RNA sequence: CUCAAAGGAGACUGCCAGUGAUAAACUGGAGGAAGGUGGGGAUGACGUCAAGUCAUCAUGGCCCUUACGACCAGGGCUACACACGUGCUACAAUGGCGCAUACAAAGAGAAGCGACCUCGCGAGAGCAAGCGGACCUCAUAAAGUGCGUCGUAGUCCGGAUUGGAGUCUGCAACUCGACUCCAUGAAGUCGGAAUCGCUAGUAAUCGUGGAUCAGAAUGCCACGGUGAAUACGUUCCCGGGCCUU
RNA sequence: ACCUGGUCUUGACAUCCACGGAAGUUUUCAGAGAUGAGAAUGUGCCUUCGGGAACCGUGAGACAGGUGCUGCAUGGCUGUCG
């Protein structure tokens, strides 16, 4: 129900439900469940409180949620403070991985802004 | 990124210059065209002027800069915005 | 003695051996049902025998290679038709009327330069 | 292509042939896991010293007749235009217009 | 519109290849380059020898070159002196042992390459283009050509506006693959610029 | 076409029920040449329909078809500054083609979870003259009735 | 056993060369000539000097392949095959 | 027997009936694998657009010649308020995912294709056969099918973007490579006016290979699998041919 | 093929002439490299022991070079109506 300071969906299968945690994807979700000895198909509601506690211990092994967000924020901040090319791209809100900017790049640039 | 087994890449001429500069003491900024050379721990505290294609841009190496290529800190294209 | 026919459809080539038997069909050392999951494929294979009413009167040993399930089924049907005509000449007239005798000459049309496919043209403005 | 551009290719081929054995040695040292880290480091530095034109990747296939750097075909060693001219004259053995 | 090369379309139908050797991908490009350099040398060397076609064969590790010339004597030289000189040069170019065979071309008026070369020579000599073309057509038809077409393109008569002029007599069925069409081209280099000549000679079906 | 040299293309009868009409319906439902997928939907839908219908699958399908088939349709003809919808009798082959296409279109627009369920529901509604497919037939007839003068 | 692989760009030339080999060997037992699959190498080139991407020529070189098997070769037969000179344009590979 | 690839056979409006000017021809029929151009391709008249290409090359003239020539390093051709063309991937349940399991064609390969085995989550690495190839290798067909699950949600749809960690090629991947792993999880719920392709093994959809190439395809060229709908017709719109005005 | 900077001027690429050096091979330092300054090792091939030519240089000057312009001076090739 409540893991890593968030509420996971009870109705969903455990493997899907765990992915609700930031920093946990399908692979990590499967690993956590395998370590906890809980089947992926089992719904969170079906799991006992003891079973939920085992899941909580497994999640604690990986950096997740706020701790992950802090790490990601610091990494981007470092680049921007460095003034490296990547940092400059983060500052300008342009693609950082050498994609084209003549067209596209709408995800970084946002909606088209008329001249 | 360059394979770990191959190790970090630096141009030999730059490496020699850095070693000489470190041995000599505080020095006038090193002038290099080797944008591709990785920044090494020994370089920290040295100013390296990296060519951006038209001018050598002074870079003061710091601990955070280590493990990055020199060219990363010298911008090749100039853009001040459209209709600016 | 075994009566033999060769059937071809698309890129498939089928070798059919027909002998007096009791409605047993083997394709590439597998039962018809096993080899062909699709009902249509099975229907195509059994079409000639049903027409001649010799479904349970003969045993068929069939080997087919190349193409796909529909091609192989069509090739087998052609081969069976040929074998049936070898077994009995009179059957030809009925088989011809069914259109089993004709070898289907339709093939994949080649891709052509300046075209996305055989006929599909790039979008025009 | 300009005469100089054709000349540059001739130099690149020559240098590549000259240092082929040396380059292969150095690359093998760098590649080998068993080789010492110091040995690898020296090999990496030595490879840099060798002339850039010695690397085969620097060479660009050019039409042997014209020196055209695009539309090259390896089989004939000619660009598409020169291939076509030779083919029509019957100079390229076995080669004819094809339909299927 | 544009037309298919008449020789190229007929290759392996009624027209033979000029080069007839087998090579793997490894040697194919080198053989083509050697053939080019051999043909380049021979064309320059035998410019006045009325060479129509140079056939190159590569049996074993040797090169056999067959030169088709209207004037066999001049190519051969005195006691085969000239041909021997050619052989030595070809061997150097080829880098393999060279054998030179000289084939006489009878009826040079019926040979497209020779006709084209004649016309271009005349144009360089400042002979009037129309006269050169008309004579060529007449000569071929007299020699029993079933048809001939001659086309000349460029600054004809040194005109500022380039134009194309052509004359045809008899049948010249370019769409008929079995028809034996000898086609060849030549370029005249003049003070006004390049003039292109194309000649088609029909010698009957098959 | 102008030449009008078009000839009939043979349709193999559907395997389960041996009906050419049902084979046409599979082709109309089919997308991207996936006939096997299409056949599964139709066979599933017909079975579900048959249970509710209490009739043979072919009979149930035929009852649905009878309700959706159009006797008359409108063809546009431009007359000067106006365009006239001209009523035309639908030939028997086209009547089936329209009925099947409309049923499939209607089924595709339904909100049921699977296409087989949607198709069964559409087919059942048509038997009782209630679905969007039957409404299209109603609209076509009304348009033809309105333009009977032309 | 001697295996001879013949390759030519011309089918007529290869057939003549095989016929010479089989006859010469017959004057040891021979298997075939076996018609091995012809390789068709196709090439596509733009035919304009500039642009016109849809304007192309498609070329093909067909490599014809023949296999002849010389079984229980006589010493004379072996020499006779070596002495035999096939037409130029036929590549001959002899396998023992 | 399949197949390989050489040489042959076969289709001719040849046969039959009707129609037509005792015509050409048309229509139907028989036989036949194939029927009237059997399917596809190559093949492009005289000419038109002073159409495209002096940057493939060649060439008249003009121009530069210690420079408009030549060499080198670094940068650029990858820029980014924006507009357009051509594509790719989607918006899901005729689907996604998991597991199991069928059936191709075509092609490439020696500074190459590289098995097996071992190692790595993987990209790969190490070791090392075979193959200049109907032999060996690339190399797994995928859609499909069975079973299970998901249950109409911005989702177990979508996979953009970004962080971190790697691999490989290459002197060298900062500008500016491909790929892998973990995490992240954008727009998008079927698209205004308008507009494109396609008449059958076609469209649609599904994979496969090749050239270029150290590396770098959603492009191009090629290959099979599955496999439709519809054509009443010629009033209309558009273009073309012929005769006439 | 563009830019910035560093460089060369019979020249990166040809023919010719004179002159000196086999060609080459292995290394050092400086330089971003181009390149320059060095060192060491080869010194053959032909050869009427006249020699040549192999290929390095150096020095002229005839020349080389140009993806510089004109596709409205052209050839060739191509699209297009079709
Ligand atoms: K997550
Ligand atoms: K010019
Ligand atoms: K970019
Ligand atoms: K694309
Ligand atoms: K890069
Ligand atoms: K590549
Ligand atoms: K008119
Ligand atoms: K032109
Ligand atoms: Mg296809
Ligand atoms: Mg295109
Ligand atoms: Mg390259
Ligand atoms: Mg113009
Ligand atoms: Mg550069
Ligand atoms: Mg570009
Ligand atoms: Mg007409
Ligand atoms: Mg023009």
């Amino acid at each position: 129900a409540r893991i890593a300071g968030i509420n996971i969906p009870d109705h969903k299968h455990a493997v899907i439900a765990l992915t609700s945690i930031y920093g946990v994807g399908k692979t990590r979700s499967k690993a956590i469940l395998a370590a906890a000895g809980i089947a992926e198909d089992v719904k969170i509601s079906e799991l006992s409180e003891g079973q939920i506690d085992t899941l909580r211990d497994e999640v604690a092994k990986f950096v997740v949620e706020g701790d992950l967000r802090r790490e990601i924020s610091m990494s981007i901040k470092r680049l921007m403070d460095l003034g490296c090319y990547r940092g400059l791209r983060h500052r300008r809100g342009l693609p950082v991985r050498g994609q084209r900017t003549k067209t596209n790049a709408r995800t970084r640039k946002g909606p088209r802004k008329p001249i | 990124p360059r394979s770990l087994k191959k190790g970090p890449f630096i141009d030999l001429h730059l490496l020699k210059k850095v070693e000489k500069a470190v041995e000599s003491g505080d020095k006038k900024p090193l002038r290099t065209w080797s944008r591709r050379s990785t920044i090494f721990p020994n370089m920290i505290g040295l100013t390296i002027a990296v060519h951006n294609g038209r001018q050598h841009v002074p870079v003061f190496v710091t601990d955070e800069m280590v493990g990055h290529k020199l060219g990363e800190f010298a911008p090749t294209r100039t853009y001040r915005g459209h209709a600016a | 003695n075994q009566y033999y026919g060769t059937g071809r459809r698309k890129s498939s080539a089928a070798r059919v051996f027909i002998k007096p038997g009791n409605g047993k069909i083997v394709i590439n050392q597998r039962s018809l049902e096993q080899y062909f999951g699709r009902e249509t494929a099975r229907m195509v294979v059994r079409q000639p025998l049903e027409l001649v009413d010799m479904v349970e009167k003969l045993d068929l040993y069939i080997t087919v290679k190349g193409g796909g399930i529909s091609g192989q089924a069509g090739a087998i049907r052609h081969g069976i038709t040929r074998a049936l005509m070898e077994y009995d000449e009179s059957l030809r007239s009925e088989l011809r009327k069914a259109g089993f005798v004709t070898r289907d000459a339709r093939q994949v049309e080649r891709k052509k330069v300046g075209l996305r496919k055989a006929r599909r043209r790039p979008q025009f403005s | 292509a300009k005469q100089s551009m054709k000349a540059r290719e001739v130099k690149r081929v020559a240098l590549a042939d000259k240092y082929f054995a040396k380059r292969a040695e150095l690359k093998a040292i760098i590649s080998d896991v068993n080789a010492s880290d110091e040995d690898r480091w020296n090999a990496v530095l030595k490879l840099q010293t060798l002339p850039r034109d010695s690397s085969p990747s620097r060479q660009r296939n050019r039409c042997r007749q014209t020196g055209r750097p695009h539309g090259f075909l390896r089989k004939f060693g000619l660009s598409r235009i020169k291939v076509r001219e030779a083919a029509m004259r019957g100079e390229i053995p076995g080669l004819k217009k094809a339909s299927w | 519109g544009q037309k298919v090369h008449p020789n190229g379309i007929r290759l392996g139908i009624v027209k033979p290849w000029n080069s007839t050797w087998f090579a793997n991908t490894k040697e194919f490009a080198d053989n083509l380059d050697s053939d080019f350099k051999v043909r380049q040398y021979l064309t320059k060397e035998l410019a006045k020898a009325s060479v129509s076609r140079i056939v190159i064969e590569r049996p074993a590790k040797s090169i056999r070159v067959t030169i088709h010339t209207a004037r066999p004597g001049i190519v051969i030289g005195k006691k085969g002196e000239d041909v021997e000189k050619l052989r030595k040069v070809v061997a150097d170019i080829a880098g393999v042992p060279a054998q030179i065979n000289i084939a006489e071309v009878r009826k040079p008026e019926l040979d497209a390459k020779l006709v084209a070369d004649s016309i271009t020579s005349q144009l360089e000599r400042r002979v009037m283009f129309r006269r050169a073309m008309k004579r060529a057509v007449q000569n071929a038809m007299r020699l029993g050509a079933k048809g001939i077409k001659v086309e000349v393109s460029g600054r004809l008569g040194g005109a500022e506006i380039a134009r194309t002029e052509w004359y045809r007599e008899g049948r010249v069925p370019l769409h008929t693959l079995r028809a034996d069409i000898d086609y060849n081209t030549s370029e005249a280099h003049t003070t006004y610029g390049v003039i292109g000549v194309k000649v088609w000679i029909f010698k009957g079906e098959i | 076409p102008r030449r009008r040299v078009i000839g009939q293309r043979k349709i193999l009868p559907d395997p389960k029920f041996g009906s050419e009409l049902l084979a046409k319906f599979v082709n109309i439902l089919m997308v991207d040449g996936k006939k096997s997928t299409a056949e599964s939907i139709v066979y599933s839908a017909l079975e579900t329909l048959a249970q509710r219908s209490g009739k043979s699958e072919l009979e149930a399908f035929e009852v649905a078809l009878e309700n959706v088939r159009p006797t008359v349709e409108v063809k546009s003809r431009r007359v000067g500054g106006s365009t006239y919808q001209v009523p035309v009798e639908v030939r028997p082959v086209r009547r089936n083609a329209l009925a099947m296409r409309w049923i499939v279109e209607a089924a595709r627009k339904r909100g049921d979870k699977s296409m087989a369920l949607r198709l069964a529901n559409e087919l059942s509604d048509a038997a009782e003259n209630k679905g969007t497919a039957v409404k299209k037939r109603e609209d076509v007839h009304r348009m033809a009735e309105a333009n009977k003068a032309f | 056993r001697i295996r001879i692989r013949l390759k030519a760009f011309d089918h007529r030339l290869i057939d003549q060369a095989t016929a010479e080999i089989v006859e010469t060997a017959k004057r040891a037992q021979v298997r075939g000539p076996i018609p091995l699959p012809t390789r068709k190498e196709r090439f596509t080139v733009l035919i304009s000097p500039h642009v016109n991407k849809d304007a192309r020529d498609q070329y093909e070189i067909r490599t014809h392949l023949r296999l002849v098997d010389i079984v229980e070769p006589t010493e004379k037969t072996v020499d006779a095959l070596m002495r035999l000179d096939l037409a130029a344009g036929v590549d001959v590979q002899i396998s023992l």
